[PDB]
């Protein structure tokens, strides 16, 4: 039996920053919820559409594991109808959205004395995302009436800023890396689930 | 795009930034205070660089979006305090010379050393030497001469430096757009835009006067009564009609009379409330006495201390092989941080300033979600309020038979609560007279009502008249008495003392009527009260987002200060003072002095 790899997108090295999430498929596999309890201490696990006892004897089409680490104060906005710079600006979730969303503290290998400022988040942005969408440009923001030309100065600004992680940070300054998962139900034949 | 959206996103980016520099250096400055060492200096002065780099590089850059376009009063308040020009309106030379007149009118203050009349070799600085023998003496020639020494020696080489100062700094203020340094000053309790709740820079100063005047009776009263007990100290050298001499106030400067109440004690058989001997013999240590410390703030409904205050902050003297500044202070480093830096011993001191640097940290803690321009208090005397209020609590008897401390069948009696009283009226209530008087001198001096060749004159005839102290050989106009103080050679304001002594009092009688209290105010613990606790955390973590006027508001229900809530607390005091000066003179006469 060929057992799903939720081993790899829970437990890597280095994870994905909050614009630039990446996005894993998860088909044709056997489910592994006992070992998700791993990592025991879990500073969220709330599920929305489906119970969490129930996910075990369901059949769904296709799961999405998506990766990136937020700080404290900033989880609250990983839910249906929320608003901030981290749901505006880099990540959104649509009202009806059916899955569970995984948080746990990171303060141990995601941060250092210094700064860790290699993970980043967008801060200025003309629109507003759409539920499931990604953005990695780079240009530069026009605050003001005249164009800036691609350089900075008065009025513009570069979109994205840096976090800057130190381990003596508060629990909502502290790094908390963050797996949502989705599930999506198509007109093809139900094949993931376990026995 | 509007203003508006053009200053919001500004001020969106500022305040990332500004978060990541503060921390860097506030994180800097605790490494240079746990470990004195060079290269921890080097570090500090590094990054205490970038830190004024970046504020004046986005001072300058925000000075393109005028204050009449812009309508959010929480947007205004944050370009109000990054468009401030300080010293930059002058010239390259000019703002040299200010500096340098500052940096040496300091290295004069510290490096300031007096030397005997006799053997000329052992001679003493302030600290110590200069302010033990101010505080534990009874020569009145000792004390003297101390007095005339440090005056003599040091005030000469601040006169002509402070002239420069002043004009320097007049000159800077009404480049600013002031009038001058004193309104320059006084511009931290102004108050526009809000309808109802507006304060002018003027109105301070008549508040002042209208606090004072209801202050004098008790004050006159108390100055009566020490001078009545001092003429046993010193037989032949006080008039009974007239003004205490400036060098017999237990203090170099006269600022408190703390030290006056050996001599001046209503009851000496009696002890005092002292806890020190139950401490020890408990088996107390400083973890102890913050655990009972969070457990009062969490009595009242205020939250526990984080996991990372109890890790990261230095609670003892390391010893030996580290050295630190044992200096009580209460450390926001922002995003999270906080800690208390104090080398506690097992002592009722240090019990009470426990209580008083953690109502400092439940006071950081509460504005964390504002924008960084607002993370301070509404105004320059909040802080110290808050810590008094808490700290008062704490010394009450109920709250010491609480914590299980004091035998419980202590006898209460009527005695002890009026030395409690006096011991604290020698150190609250004779320091505003003081406070007033300086105060209003320097902003006197400043507006130019002063002429230069008039400066003593007008110091010691306020003095006389104010205070209520005369001193005791003549001064011409080449000392610069004032300039002695610290405050003074060191730019730095002095009503804001004033100011939280009249807070302090305000804020205890409004959280003890919400704590159903019954009896004097001075028996008030507010201890197992949740009402008080939420009436205070309403303006706690208001910040600078509102004016101090409503933040007042929300507590005390009044609109301005007020000095009843003040002669409240010492009214049994003020009682038995009465009776006590039945056969003496309340009052004094200007025209004694004890050279005459
Ligand atoms: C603050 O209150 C605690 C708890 O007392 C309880 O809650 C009160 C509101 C009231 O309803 C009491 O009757 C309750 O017992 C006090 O702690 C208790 O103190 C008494 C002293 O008589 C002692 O016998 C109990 O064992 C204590 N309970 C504990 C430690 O859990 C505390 O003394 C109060 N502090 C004050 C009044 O300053
Ligand atoms: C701070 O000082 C700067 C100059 O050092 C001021 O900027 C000038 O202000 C005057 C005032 O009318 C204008 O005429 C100039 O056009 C401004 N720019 C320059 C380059 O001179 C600035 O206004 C001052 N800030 C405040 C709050 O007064
Ligand atoms: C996660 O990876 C670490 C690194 O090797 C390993 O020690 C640990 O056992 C792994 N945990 C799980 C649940 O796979
Ligand atoms: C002032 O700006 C803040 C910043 O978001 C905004 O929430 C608030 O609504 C503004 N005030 C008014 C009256 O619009
Ligand atoms: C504060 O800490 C104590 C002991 O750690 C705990 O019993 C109490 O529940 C805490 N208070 C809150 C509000 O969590
Ligand atoms: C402080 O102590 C010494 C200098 O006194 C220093 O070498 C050491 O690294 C410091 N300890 C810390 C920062 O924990
Ligand atoms: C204290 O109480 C006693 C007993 O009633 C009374 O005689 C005395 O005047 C009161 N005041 C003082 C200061 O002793
Ligand atoms: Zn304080």
């Amino acid at each position: 039996t060929n057992l799903c790899p939720f081993d790899e997108v829970f437990n890597a090295t280095t994870f994905a920053s909050v614009y630039a999430w990446n996005r894993k498929r998860i088909s044709n596999c056997v489910a592994d919820y006992s070992v998700l309890y791993n990592f025991a201490p879990f500073f969220a696990f709330k599920c929305y559409g489906v119970s969490p006892t129930k996910l075990n004897d369901l059949c769904f089409t296709n799961v999405y594991a998506d990766s990136f680490v937020i700080r404290g104060n900033e989880v609250s906005q990983i839910a249906p109808g929320q608003t901030g710079n981290i749901a505006d600006y880099n990540y959104k979730l649509p009202d009806d959205f059916t899955g569970c969303v995984i948080a746990w503290n990171s303060n141990k290998l995601d941060s250092t004395v210094g700064g860790n400022y290699n993970y980043r988040y967008r801060l200025f942005r003309k629109s507003k995302l759409k539920p499931f969408e990604r953005d990695i440009s780079t240009e530069i923001y026009q605050a003001g009436n005249k164009p800036c030309n691609g350089v900075a100065g008065v009025n513009c600004y570069f979109p994205l800023q840096s976090y800057g992680f130190r381990p003596t940070y508060g629990v909502g300054h502290q790094p908390y890396r963050v797996v949502v998962l989705s599930f999506e139900l198509l007109h093809a034949p139900a094949t993931v689930c376990g026995p | 795009s509007t203003i508006e959206e053009q200053a919001k996103t500004f001020l969106d980016k500022f305040n990332h930034e500004a978060e990541d520099l503060f921390y860097q250096s506030s994180l800097a400055s605790w490494n240079y205070n746990t470990n004195i060492t060079e290269e921890n200096v080097q570090n500090m002065n590094n990054a205490g660089d970038k830190w004024s780099a970046f504020l004046k590089e986005q001072s300058t850059l925000a000075q393109m979006y005028p204050l009449q376009e812009i309508q959010n009063l929480t947007v205004k308040l944050q370009l109000q305090a990054l468009q401030q020009n300080g010293s930059s309106v002058l010239s390259e030379d000019k703002s040299k010379r200010l500096n340098t007149i500052l940096n040496t009118m300091s290295t004069i203050y510290s490096t300031g050393k007096v030397c005997n009349p006799d053997n000329p070799q052992e001679c003493l600085l302030l600290e110590p030497g200069l302010n033990e023998i101010m505080a534990n003496s009874l020569d009145y020639n000792e004390r003297l001469w101390a007095w005339e020494s440090w005056r003599s020696e040091v005030g000469k080489q601040l006169r002509p430096l402070y002239e420069e100062y002043v004009v320097l700094k007049n000159e800077m203020a009404r480049a600013n757009h002031y009038e001058d340094y004193g309104d320059y000053w006084r511009g931290d309790y102004e108050v526009n835009g809000v309808d109802g709740y507006d304060y002018s820079r003027g109105q301070l100063i008549e508040d002042v006067e209208h606090t004072f005047e209801e202050i004098k009776p008790l004050y006159e009263h108390l100055h009566a009564y020490v001078r009545a007990k001092l003429m046993n100290a010193y037989p032949s050298y006080i008039s009974p009609i007239g003004c205490l001499p400036a060098h017999l106030l237990g203090d170099m400067w006269g600022r408190f009379w703390t030290n006056l109440y050996s001599l001046t004690v209503p009851f000496g058989q009696k002890p005092n409330i002292d806890v020190t001997d139950a401490m020890v013999d408990q088996a107390w240590d400083a973890q102890r006495i913050f655990k009972e410390a969070e457990k009062f703030f969490v009595s009242v409904g205020l939250p526990n201390m984080t996991q990372g205050f109890w890790e990261n902050s230095m609670l003892t003297d390391p010893g030996n092989v580290q050295k630190a500044v044992c200096h009580p202070t209460a450390w926001d480093l922002g995003k999270g941080d906080f800690r208390i830096l104090m080398c506690t011993k097992v002592t009722m001191d240090d019990f009470l300033t426990a209580h008083h640097e953690m109502g400092h940290i439940q006071y950081d803690m509460a504005y964390a979600a504002q924008p960084f321009l607002l993370r301070n208090g509404a105004n320059e005397g909040f802080h110290e309020a808050v810590g008094e209020i808490m700290s008062l609590s704490a010394a009450t008897p109920k709250h010491l038979k609480s914590i299980g401390l004091l035998s419980p069948d202590f006898q209460e009696d009527n005695e002890t609560e009026i030395n409690f009283l006096l011991k604290q009226a020698l150190t609250i209530v004779g320091t505003l007279p003081f406070t007033y008087m300086l105060e209003k001198w320097r902003w006197m001096v400043f507006k130019g009502e002063i002429p230069k060749d008039q400066w003593m004159k007008k110091w010691w005839e306020m003095k006389r008249e104010i205070v209520g102290v005369v001193e005791p050989v003549p001064h011409d106009e080449t000392y610069c008495d004032p300039a002695s103080l610290f405050h003074v050679s060191n730019d730095y304001s002095f009503i804001r003392y004033y100011t939280r002594t009249l807070y302090q009092f305000q804020f205890q009688e409004a959280l003890c009527q919400a704590a159903k209290h019954e009896g004097p105010l001075h028996k008030c613990d507010i201890s197992n009260s949740t009402e008080a606790g939420q009436k205070l955390f309403n303006m706690l973590r208001l910040g600078k987002s509102e004016p101090w006027t409503l933040a007042l508001e929300n507590v005390v229900g009044a609109k301005n200060m007020n000095v009843r809530p003040l002669l409240n607390y010492f009214e049994p005091l003020f009682t038995w003072l009465k009776d006590q000066n039945k056969n003496s003179f309340v009052g004094w006469s200007t025209d004694w002095s004890p050279y005459a």
